[PDB]
RNA sequence: AUGUGGACCCGCCCCUUGGGGUGUGUCCAAAGGGCUUUGCCCGCUUCCGGAUGGGCCCGCGUCCCAUCAGCUAGUUGGUGGGGUAAUGGCCCACCAAGGCGACGACGGGUAGCCGGUCUGAGAGGAUGGCCGGCCACAGGGGCACUGAGACACGGGCCCCACUCCUACGGGAGGCAGCAGUUAGGAAUCUUCCGCAAUGGGCGCAAGCCUGACGGAGCGACGCCGCUUGGAGGAAGAAGCCCUUCGGGGUGUAAACUCCUGAACCCGGGACGAAACCCCCGAGGAGGGGACUGACGGUACCGGGGUAAUAGCGCCGGCCAACUCCGUGCCAGCAGCCGCGGUAAUACGGAGGGCGCGAGCGUUACCCGGAUUCACUGGGCGUAAAGGGCGUGUAGGCGGCCUGGGGCGUCCCAUGUGAAAGACCACGGCUCAACCGUGGGGGAGCGUGGGAUACGCUCAGGCUAGACGGUGGGAGAGGGUGGUGGAAUUCCCGGAGUAGCGGUGAAAUGCGCAGAUACCGGGAGGAACGCCGAUGGCGAAGGCAGCCACCUGGUCCACCCGUGACGCUGAGGCGCGAAAGCGUGGGGAGCAAACCGGAUUAGAUACCCGGGUAGUCCACGCCCUAAACGAUGCGCGCUAGGUCUCUGGGUCUCCUGGGGGCCGAAGCUAACG
RNA sequence: CGCGGUGAAUACGUUCCCGGGCCUUGUACACACCGCCCGUCACGCCAUGGGAGCGGGCUCUACCCGAAGUCGCCGGGAGCCUACGGGCAGGCGCCGAGGGUAGGGCCCGUGACUGGGGCGAAGUCGUAACAAGGUAGCUGUACCGGAAGGUGCGGCUGGAUCACCUC
RNA sequence: AAGGAGGUAAAAAUGGUAAAAAA
RNA sequence: UCCCUGGGGUGAUGAGCUCCGGGGAGCCGCAGUGAACAGGCUCUGGCGACUGUUUACCAAAAACACAGCUCUCUGCGAACUC
RNA sequence: UGAACGGCGGCCGUAACUAUAACGGUCCUAAGGUAGCGAAAUUCCUUGUCGGGUAAGUUCCGACCUGCACGAAAAGCGUAACG
């Protein structure tokens, strides 16, 4: 089925970065490569690889904590707190070089797909370039 | 409503319904009236309120209300059809202000003179 | 109908603000607005410039009168309200003597107890089912 | 006539919608006036080019009601005509059936549109008056004419009203131009001055019309600036508010003090306007002199100098500010909650204090708070809300991979977006309100190139979705025909007799005319005991003895096939508890409506004796609900303990699909 | 009221009667069951639907008459100019504002009478719902009743616990 | 035998009593 | 009146003869289906549902009839009827 | 046994202006007229009261209901088509 792998897997990515699993997989595609690609680029996931399951291709993301604290309870805290996906399969966003997010007014990034590949919210920014508002993170 | 469903019907606006007709963009009329009576507000009240019917001068039967204490306006007065109801008089909509073409307030106000009629209390003294 | 009353009450309002003189009061007692003024012939030609040009159906009437009332004798009665209803009864077997007096005096009652039977509560509003009962005789 | 040229016609070269040239043949011109006259000024004739406004056309955006669903025969199209500056049926004729519509046609309510404007962080909502652009109207309607331009506000014709002048034969008039009357409404002004400045029409100029324009008047209607005073001034007079008789307040406020100095008096006194004009040169560029103010002697400059208006909402929480008498659910205030029902901080008065002050409250209209129609920014287990459930159209959207497209999208070049306002900057009036000037940001579509990440387009391909093959498998899953027993009422038979029945108690009832009870055989209908369950199947409503027939739904194993055939599905489709309806058959039990009985004040009800519709069959119609998991469907993800039904496997275990409970995380306002 | 001489029976048990206490539980109750709370009939006020119809605004079609004017043609036994070709005046013909007639469609105002709804310190009658509300509630329905309500067929929990078969 | 939960049988002769209100 | 023209028939698929038809201009009066046959229309109640039948010789109707409905009698030697 | 002949009551009181009577009492009988219609081919008072229609309307349509003396198959109600 699916109507968005992407989706699903910032979903699964949700998954792991809440119930704490080192690592998560998700199927095989080039613009998932692209996304973890970007994570791991800045220090957010933990890595990804080309595998396969029952003789289908996946695509495996290992995943970053922090520190356990003590008091309230032992749960560590996140690094990937969360991501959104904006331009949905009804939400098709087109921004552009004026435009594009400043995510948690400094932080952040905006993950967007233009023009030229896969670039980032001070990339994408940077490039002079824009496209599809792919998801947001922090 | 997903985006879709949204973009195709819309979300209808709220649309008022205007809870004090006197109308024209006029909230001023010439109150003719007729009747006085009493009537009284719900459960712990019992007053006098009028009806004063009014007639504008484009419609309505109103229930023209008043300026309270001292009154004489027997039945003409061009009852400045204002508007504001309260827990009495299932109207109260429409008042009367004094000084119009008829009432010019209490006999003796010191405060509320910006309806109750009366100028300025010159005690020449 | 009073639809073409106050219609002709447009009518005064350019009638009582021509010629001062007159005056258009209504009588507390009974309906219909007095038209008063000083002249025989004077009433009536106002009355004509009316169905002229004015145009108005009021068939000219006679001034009613206040007619209030009373009686001419004592009298004493049962004033029994022998009836239960629920089991709250709200009942009240009054018993009155009634003296009447000149034309002219005012309203009396009397703090008339015969020792003390009904409550004193009643003493400001026993009278007021009297006075009530009276504005329509 | 004169004919550079323009116009048509048939050809011809180039074009490409009627763009430009060209070969033949015919048509058209002209106005002259002035004078310093042999030359020029002003105008005239024929065409081409610009300057300038508009005509037509498309693209695009453009209020609401679906309780507005169909609309159209000038209607959609052509050929050939007519007309306009001209494309086109806009109109003639002739003709082929088409032209729009849930992308909301047709209808009708409502409405000038915009550059802009107020509010909200913003998205946007509402709005369009002064001003600037485009439209439309001329008392309503038709209508041409004139002409460069009109269907023409102070031009024409006609009908319609409507009002006026007359001698009543006849005739006139349009303030939605400008001041001013009246109707109207809560409300919107002077029956004014000058063409001095600019601008428009005409004249060679001098100049002329201009209620355009440029000025005063009136209204706190808006915004701005501004005086009513400074400074000394009491343990603080008195006047008045309050009190525990000590005082507290009012208030340096007042008075007394000195200082300045609105208003006002005299004097002088503007900018706003230098061009036009005559004069040297040539009538050109240039040079000189001279004329030209409505406001008004107002602004302002100098001097003389008077302390010289203060109000409006409020003091119950939102909302900053309380004390005293009265008033006593009365008089009354109130946007909300409410407050007073005889000691009111909400009424009403009086001192004080909160706010604002040439102003303050009131109402009305609009935007916000209202995230309270949510795009940012919501929701549907029980608050408002799943459609009773499956079907399917369109539509919406969409799995992995290669490459072509470059439509959506992104990038910079670039056209326009006027002016004005919005912003900053500089400036003008002695500040501001207000205006002078420079510059950039600016949505947006046009045109150029450029990127191809993502949707989509194109070709080819893959297996993880979907589907099919084979093979086993579970079931009260439906349509039909058949058949077993139990058991209720009943018919004949037989045997027996003092009651049964029924209930909280009783009674109506049936009984010696032989009942209740038991034995023998027959009738007939409807529902299935145990199994059997907290279970099974089903899309929902439903399904229960068992035989057989036809028949859908689905499950697992094998990886054999296809290759995204996909999820949902506004309408349309079908379906359906029980009741109910119709045309017929049938009725044992059952039972509303109805009757009796008891009961209670009442018993039209529950409780008792009867009895009907109906509950059954076929066929048709109705189609509703707590149709309830009160929870739409499809995919993937996020702990496990356990109870169980079914599919496969050598099996104290695994694994696929289901059915209960528990409880991670997570969610909820909480129960969950 | 207080004080004393004599001097018992009998309590197994919690089956049922009275009450209190505690726990559970139900809840629409909150000076709180001496609570709340529905429906007719009654009095008044306010729109509203309906209603023999009346009134009216817009618009719809077919047809009768038809001004000015454009256009089309004729200029004929005749009018005037004719620069004779024509022109002008005029003549008939098209469309045409307007009124007329009949029949629609839509909307508002409206009317004897009539349904219902709201409201208004306490009306009359009953007590259904909320504790099994004193008959478990609630609903689809069909018949009934002064009215709330009743009841058969069905369905639904937001219904029911000594203690009966499991989790 | 503990709870908690799931489906079956139970148990009320009748009851009318108002109200502006007091914190 | 005059110009144009379509198909059925008969004969042959036409001349003739026939049937039914369409268009365009044009002529005259008071009016052209020129005379004869030839329907006034609409609104709203009442009863009867409906076409009908009946008192020849006063009635045509709301009376009777009617298709339809209930009720009852009839086991064949029907019941009913003479 | 009532789509068999038939019949299908009366009086007293009571609603916090009044008027009304859902409501209680009460003698009677076999039982007290349910639905629908109603000044009717039925209504005496009657030319009832109201509304429309008209210059005026005992006629007429519509409506109210104290039905002298409508009403269930001597049927009640209503009904397009015919008369």
């Amino acid at each position: 089925m699916l109507t968005d792998p992407i989706a699903d897997m910032l979903t699964r990515i949700r998954n792991a970065t809440r119930v704490y699993k080192e690592s998560t997989d998700v199927p095989a595609s080039r613009f998932k490569e692209e996304i973890l690609r970007i994570l791991a680029r800045e220090g957010f996931i933990k890595g990804y690889e080309r595998v396969d399951v029952d003789g289908k291709p996946y695509l495996r993301v290992y995943l970053k904590y922090g520190p356990r604290r003590q008091g309230p309870d032992p749960r560590p805290e996140q690094v990937i707190h969360h991501i959104r996906r904006i331009s949905k399969p009804g939400r098709r966003v087109y921004v552009g070089v004026k435009e594009i997010p400043r995510v948690r007014r400094g932080l952040g990034i905006a993950i967007l797909s233009t023009s030229k590949g896969v670039l980032t919210d001070r990339e994408a920014r940077k490039l002079g370039v824009g496209g599809e508002l792919i998801c947001e993170v922090w | 409503p997903t985006i879709n469903q949204l973009v195709r019907k819309g979300r209808e606006k709220v649309r008022k319904k205007s809870k004090v007709p006197a109308l024209k963009g006029a909230p001023f009329r010439r109150g003719v009236c007729t009747v006085v009576r009493t009537v009284t507000p719900k459960k712990p009240n019992s007053a006098l309120r009028k009806v004063a019917k009014v007639r504008l001068t484009s419609g309505y039967e109103v229930t023209a209300y008043i300026p309270g204490e001292g009154h004489n306006l027997q039945e003409h007065s061009v009852v400045l059809i204002r508007g504001g109801r309260v827990k009495d008089l299932p109207g109260v909509r429409y008042h009367i202000v004094r000084g119009v073409y008829d009432a010019a307030g209490v006999k003796d106000r010191k405060k509320s003179r910006s309806k109750y009629g009366t100028k300025k209390p010159k005690e020449a003294a | 109908t009073k639809a073409d009353q106050e219609k002709l009450s447009q009518a005064l309002a350019r009638l009582a603000e021509e010629d001062p003189t007159f005056r258009v009061s209504t009588h507390p007692e009974t309906g219909q607005t007095i038209i008063s003024g000083m002249g025989e012939l004077h009433l009536e030609i106002i009355v004509d410039r009316l169905k002229r040009e004015f145009k108005v159906d009021a068939n000219v009437g006679k001034p009613q009168v206040a007619y209030r009332e009373t009686i001419t004798k004592p009298v004493d009665v049962e004033g029994k309200f022998i009836r239960q209803t629920g089991g709250r009864g709200q009942y009240g077997h009054v018993k009155i003597k009634v003296e009447p007096l000149p034309r002219g005096s005012g309203f009396e009652f009397v703090n008339a107890i015969v020792g003390g039977v009904i409550p004193k509560e009643y003493i400001p509003a026993v009278q007021k089912g009297i006075e009530e009962a009276m504005q329509s005789g």
